[PDB]
């Protein structure tokens, strides 16, 4: 026997069959929760107000769990187990609260604030009724790890990921105060003992470090300076990385030994390297609070002794106002130089270090990517560097599109770092010995035998286990002396990567992704919940989700766009690429050239040699004029042989007669295979007409710039089923050309192009032989610029074919084309 | 008063102004989103997710483009449509500042009656409400109508229509 | 590794959009039969003449590219039943269609290789003057050397065959078209 109890808010309701024996207490709870429930609003888009019935049950669960005692099993445990079971039998069809909170955000009018309230309220209510996550959650990731399909590494963030680290630590203590409560008081008692133990700490820490006080009461929380000061910033980033790691392991229901055992390896960035060894050693929940005490003691002693070494220095208001007037950020001993090569930044450092003595020099501290460097020195000598750098940077409101690429002024964003000590700087070198003495005095040593999985050094990328010297000496020496090489350390092979670092969405996870996109490494941002709109990196939800859509890896461009060989019945060998598969001829075309491909002879003589050539619209002025040429092609070529038509997009009159002319020749079954729009890209409406009306097999396009490529992709979106041949041509091409370098725009867009599989990306502009094409067929061309291989579907040869025997070019023009020597890419802009 | 589809330069401006927590005069359009946000990339990447929720397609790297060059690019494929994000942003603006009970329909007919301002003006009018959000809930109904008069006077000044 | 033997082999190389075992099968055509899954299931999996026949969306007439009649005929409608006999070797594979003719189920379309380089979509009418069903041999060349449109309809005497069929259906004389119209 059961008695129905409804909980409603305006239009949304939920019915819960409460046992009639204890029903009269569930209507005592229902009135008091519906008092806590605000006034109803249209859309339910008000904050601290449920939007879904699911978020109303999760708000009730959290209201009842807020009153339950984890010692004294009161009456409200026997009313949580019936509304948390209905939660599991209404909403949680297998998957966690996180993979369905990801459903809510993207589908219903649900926000990240009330989603992280639902996560907190469910997680408090599950562990409140004394139901810890003990079972092994069968996440498709882990299933694949067990089967061997997936490999995981656990990266760990350093400093400067965010302006405020402490807000991720407040969000962990907000959502997970029930689970983290053990680590926070333990760390607060280790540090508040060290302070009375280690000398000078009491001086280093003025407002003290009883973190328990500032996490219970957010109001007393000091500025992000006493917090930003590294003797406090380091240990609390040590804490938050373990806090993510433990929160993951708990939710899963694995021991820190099991989660550690699963991972192929682990690594950290700057001072996150300590967390990686702290999780590599650990075996059991009991044998965790020894890895915690080590990590916290190390980060404490680096922090304290580095702040006593090179101290923070007061700064003239005259420098601070100028630095924040150019939006270069608040001056600090760490400066990030986005979108520039390493050699460039070292050049500028050398130029600034010319005017400075040895004690005040600036030195490249980090390389956090291909083009994402950090420099370190005295704030004044960094300002002195910044003065030189703002004299190179182009104005942000400038259009350079009409300027040659070599004449263009380089565009880049330099900023200062949210940090209060020059990490990986010679300035802190006198602290190394003192740190090492304070470690040995407290007896903190990481033994190479205790570390279970490999852990990758920041400086050289080697395993820390195989170290001859002290592991705690090497870690310190890596943090305060050695410049981190993030593209060197992340040279391991994996399928997924787990970001337990602070920062999340702007964390180290996304940085490593952009550093490694297209090597088939589905990186996971494990430190935050949200949905990736484009879906190239994951979040918290696919850690747990117990489905088939848990294993959805990233692409490995060198693999699925590896050119093959294939053979027909005749023993003819074809190069197989995405493009040649469609057209059934080699993926080599001759693009519409006025006047080289005007001649109906040269269009038929190229087709009868078994190749795809465009008839040049440019050369014809009336529907009759072209129609004669087409017919002459049709009469000359063999049966079943095809060809295409090239229409310039700056001649509206041509398009006006042309587009009908094709449309009705398609209607009469004329062998017109494809239309190539040259010199611009049609609008979505014009392209949508051309694709759906003219009954082609695919639409050629020659986008001019990056913006044009953006539009070409937008047409490829609108019409996903219809093949598009993006015929990308650099400025270095013959005839009507742009000002662009042939390479760079691909190195920006190539990812985004390959996301839509219908686009046959056809490279060209420069080529006249197999040798120089080979790098672009394979995808190795892009290795030179420090990218993953990015292989192309096919080519086009304008200028190379102009001296062919069946081209109408006058015999004296051919001697003039031949005579021309030509020049390598680099020189073309002259 | 003549009805036109909402201007996608005002919409963008309100988003960036309300998103950073700044007024309409402080942030000019001749400035990139990276410049005004400064350091914080946590803001940037989900401003780029909010612009992708409004208009859908965005340019390549709309981070370092002035908001004239970005607004102008939205005019190509925009037509008056508030969509999802701005419609929910006005739904959590009313349900936080307008007195408990005040509906959008009230304000709309009120703008139609007092001012003669149709739906294509009222979208842009509600965007001026959000961007210059009042501090606390305007419990007094008259105070909510005295705010709706001052913001419809900022809308009529900015657009350049006499009211 | 410079060994041509290692290179895969197919019939004809082409006509594969970039977006993407049974010998004796019987496919019943439902009202809500998916056209694409149907045609794939007719084509099977192996790339042979029959695969071209049901998945190419354009055939060749002379030099003109017309809409594939093989797909048009075999378009699934309720009451259609297709059998595929000998569907492990192409050379022998036949595709018989039966439909409800005067209530009862009768064979209509026999698609098969008449030769190694010739298709024949033998079309059959049952509703005749004498009762014996009348037969129309629509020939087609399967040339796998053209990987885009490997199916070219045999235009040689196509009118001669079609007429010769309609003669047997209408006229009750011996077939002869060499007389003066005047
Ligand atoms: C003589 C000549 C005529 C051309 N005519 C056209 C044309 O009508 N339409 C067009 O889009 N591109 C035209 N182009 C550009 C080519 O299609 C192609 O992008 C270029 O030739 C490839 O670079 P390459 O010459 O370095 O091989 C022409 C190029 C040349 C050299």
């Amino acid at each position: 026997s059961t008695r129905p109890l409804t909980l409603s808010h305006g239009s949304l309701e939920h019915v819960l069959l409460v046992p009639t024996a204890s029903f009269f207490i569930a209507s005592q709870l229902q009135e008091q929760f519906n008092k806590i429930l605000p006034e109803p609003t249209e859309g339910f888009a008000a904050d601290d107000e449920p939007t879904t019935p699911a978020e109303l049950v999760g708000k009730f669960l959290g209201y009842v769990s807020s009153l339950v005692e984890p010692s004294k099993v009161g009456q409200f445990d026997q009313v949580l187990n019936l509304c948390l079971t209905e939660f599991e039998n209404c909403y949680l069809e297998g998957n966690d609260i996180h993979a369905l909170a990801a459903k809510l955000l993207q589908e219903n009018d649900t926000t990240l604030v009330k989603t992280k309230e639902l996560i907190k309220n469910y997680i408090t209510a599950r562990i409140m009724a004394k139901r810890p996550f003990d079972k092994k959650s069968n996440s498709a990731l882990f299933r694949a790890v067990g089967e061997g399909n997936a490999q995981l590494v656990a990266i760990f963030g350093g400093q400067g990921n965010t302006d405020d680290y402490f807000e991720e630590l407040r969000d962990l203590y907000q959502t997970y105060h029930v689970l983290v409560g053990d680590l926070i008081k333990f760390s607060a008692e280790t540090l508040s003992e060290l302070i009375r133990t280690t000398l000078d700490a009491e001086k280093v820490f003025t407002q003290g470090l009883n973190i328990l006080e500032w996490l219970e009461n957010p109001s007393n929380t000091p500025d992000k300076d006493y917090l930003l000061s590294i003797p406090i910033s380091c240990p609390l980033i040590g804490v938050i990385q373990l806090a993510h790691y433990v929160v993951t392991a708990k939710l899963l229901g694995f021991t820190p030994g099991e989660l550690r055992s699963y991972l192929k390896g682990a690594t950290g960035h700057s001072q996150g390297l300590v967390t990686a060894v702290a999780i590599a050693e650990t075996d059991s929940w009991e044998s965790f609070f020894v890895s915690v005490r080590k990590a916290i003691t190390v980060l404490f002693f680096i922090g304290v002794r580095c702040y006593e070494a090179y101290p923070n220095t007061s700064l003239p208001p005259s420098i601070l106002e100028d630095s924040l007037e150019n939006n270069e950020g608040v001056p600090s001993p760490m400066l990030s130089i986005s979108n520039l090569t390493q050699e460039q930044v070292q050049d500028y450092v050398n130029k600034t270090n010319s005017h400075l003595p040895a004690g005040k020099q600036v030195e490249i501290s980090l390389v956090n990517g291909a083009k994402n460097l950090v420099v370190s020195g005295p704030p004044q000598s960094l300002y002195g560097l910044n003065l030189t750098l703002r004299k190179a940077k182009a104005p942000s409101g400038l259009d350079q599109s009409r300027i040659p690429f070599s004449e263009r002024k380089l565009k880049f964003s330099n900023r200062f770092l949210p940090v209060a000590s020059p990490f990986h700087s010679h300035l802190l070198v006198p602290a190394s010995d003192l740190i090492n003495k304070d470690l040995v005095k407290n007896n903190v040593s990481f033994n190479a035998k205790d570390i279970q999985i490999p852990v990758y050094d920041t400086f050289d990328g080697s395993d820390l286990r195989v170290l001859s010297g002290s592991i705690s000496e090497r870690i310190v020496d890596c943090i305060i002396r050695l410049p981190v090489k993030w593209e060197t350390t992340t040279q391991f092979k994996a399928t997924h990567i787990l970001d337990f670092g602070p920062g999340g969405a702007s964390g180290l996870g996304v940085l490593t992704h952009r550093n490694k996109d297209g090597t088939g490494v589905r990186v996971i941002v494990a430190g935050t919940l949200d949905i990736n709109p484009d879906d190239d990196y994951g979040f918290k939800q696919e850690i747990f989700d117990v489905t088939s859509n848990g294993l959805k890896k990233n692409p490995n461009w060198l693999e699925e766009y590896h050119p093959k060989l294939i053979k027909n019945k005749s023993g003819k060998i074809f190069v197989e690429t995405k493009f040649s598969k469609l057209i059934g001829r080699p993926p080599l075309l001759v693009p519409g050239m006025t006047p080289c491909t005007v001649s109906p002879d040269f269009v038929a003589a190229t087709t009868n040699a078994g190749y795809t050539i465009e008839l040049a619209g440019g050369g014809y002025f009336s529907a009759a004029g072209m129609t004669a040429a087409i017919d002459s092609v049709v009469s000359q070529i063999e049966k079943g042989s095809t060809f295409g038509i090239n229409l310039i997009y700056v001649n509206p009159f041509m398009l006006q007669w042309g587009i009908p002319l094709i449309k009705e020749l398609r209607s009469k079954g004329y062998p017109i295979q494809f239309l190539t729009i040259g010199a611009g890209v049609p609008s979505l409406e014009v392209a949508s007409e051309y694709i759906e009306t003219l009954g082609l097999k695919y639409l050629g396009l020659k986008p001019g710039s990056i913006d044009a490529i953006s539009q070409v992709i937008n047409i490829a979106k609108a019409h996903p089923n219809f093949p598009i041949a993006l015929q990308w041509t650099g400025g270095r091409g013959g005839g009507h050309h742009s000002f662009e370098d042939a390479h760079t725009p691909m190195l920006q867009m190539y990812s985004k192009i390959r996301r839509h599989p219908n686009i046959m990306l056809i490279f060209g502009s420069g080529f006249g032989s197999a040798d120089d094409t080979y790098p672009y067929l394979t995808g190795e061309w892009s290795t030179k610029f420090d990218y993953p291989p990015m292989p192309f579907d096919g080519f086009l040869f304008g200028s190379r074919v102009m001296i062919a025997k069946e081209v109408k070019t006058s015999p004296d023009a051919k001697k003039c084309i031949a005579a021309c020597t030509g020049v390598p890419d680099d020189k073309w802009e002259q | 008063i003549a009805d036109e589809p909402v201007k996608a330069s005002l919409l963008l401006h309100v988003l960036v102004a309300h998103k950073l927590k700044k007024s309409l005069d402080s942030i000019p359009m001749s400035k990139t989103i990276k410049d005004l946000v400064g350091g914080k990339s946590t803001v940037q990447n989900e401003i780029l997710g909010d612009l992708g929720k409004e208009f859908g397609t965005t340019p390549e790297k709309p981070e370092e483009t002035p908001l004239e060059e970005l607004a102008e690019t939205f005019q190509d494929t925009f037509s008056g449509a508030l969509g999802k994000q701005s419609s929910s942003l006005l739904s959590r603006l009313i349900s936080s500042k307008m007195p408990g009970g005040f509906t959008i329909t009230v304000a709309r007919k009120y703008l139609q009656t007092r001012w003669g301002l149709p739906s294509g003006r009222q979208d842009g009018v509600l965007l001026v409400a959000l961007s210059n959000e009042p501090a606390a809930r305007l419990g007094s109904e008259a105070d909510a109508k005295a705010f709706l008069d001052s913001m419809a006077q900022k809308y009529a000044s900015i657009v350049g229509v006499d009211l | 590794g410079d060994d041509e033997s290692k290179i895969p082999a197919v019939e004809y190389f082409g006509g594969e959009s970039p977006v993407d075992s049974e010998d004796s099968a019987v496919f019943k055509a439902t009202s809500s039969t998916d056209e694409e899954s149907w045609f794939k299931a007719l084509a099977g999996s192996e790339i042979n003449w029959r695969h071209a026949s049901f998945l190419c969306s354009f055939i060749t007439q002379d030099k003109m590219f017309v809409s594939n009649p093989i797909r048009k005929v075999f378009k699934p409608s309720q009451g259609m039943v297709v059998e595929i006999s000998n569907g492990n070797t192409s050379s022998k594979t036949v595709v018989t269609l039966s439909e409800p003719v005067q209530g009862e189920l009768k064979p209509t379309v026999i698609l098969k290789l008449l030769k190694e380089n010739i298709i024949q979509m033998e079309m059959i009418e049952n509703r005749t003057m004498d009762g014996k069903p009348v037969s129309l041999p629509l020939l087609y060349n399967f040339n796998p050397d053209n990987g885009f449109a490997p199916i070219s309809e045999v235009m040689e005497d196509r009118n001669q065959r079609i007429k010769e069929m309609y003669w047997k259906l209408w006229i009750d004389e011996p077939f002869n078209l060499d007389f003066d119209p005047r």
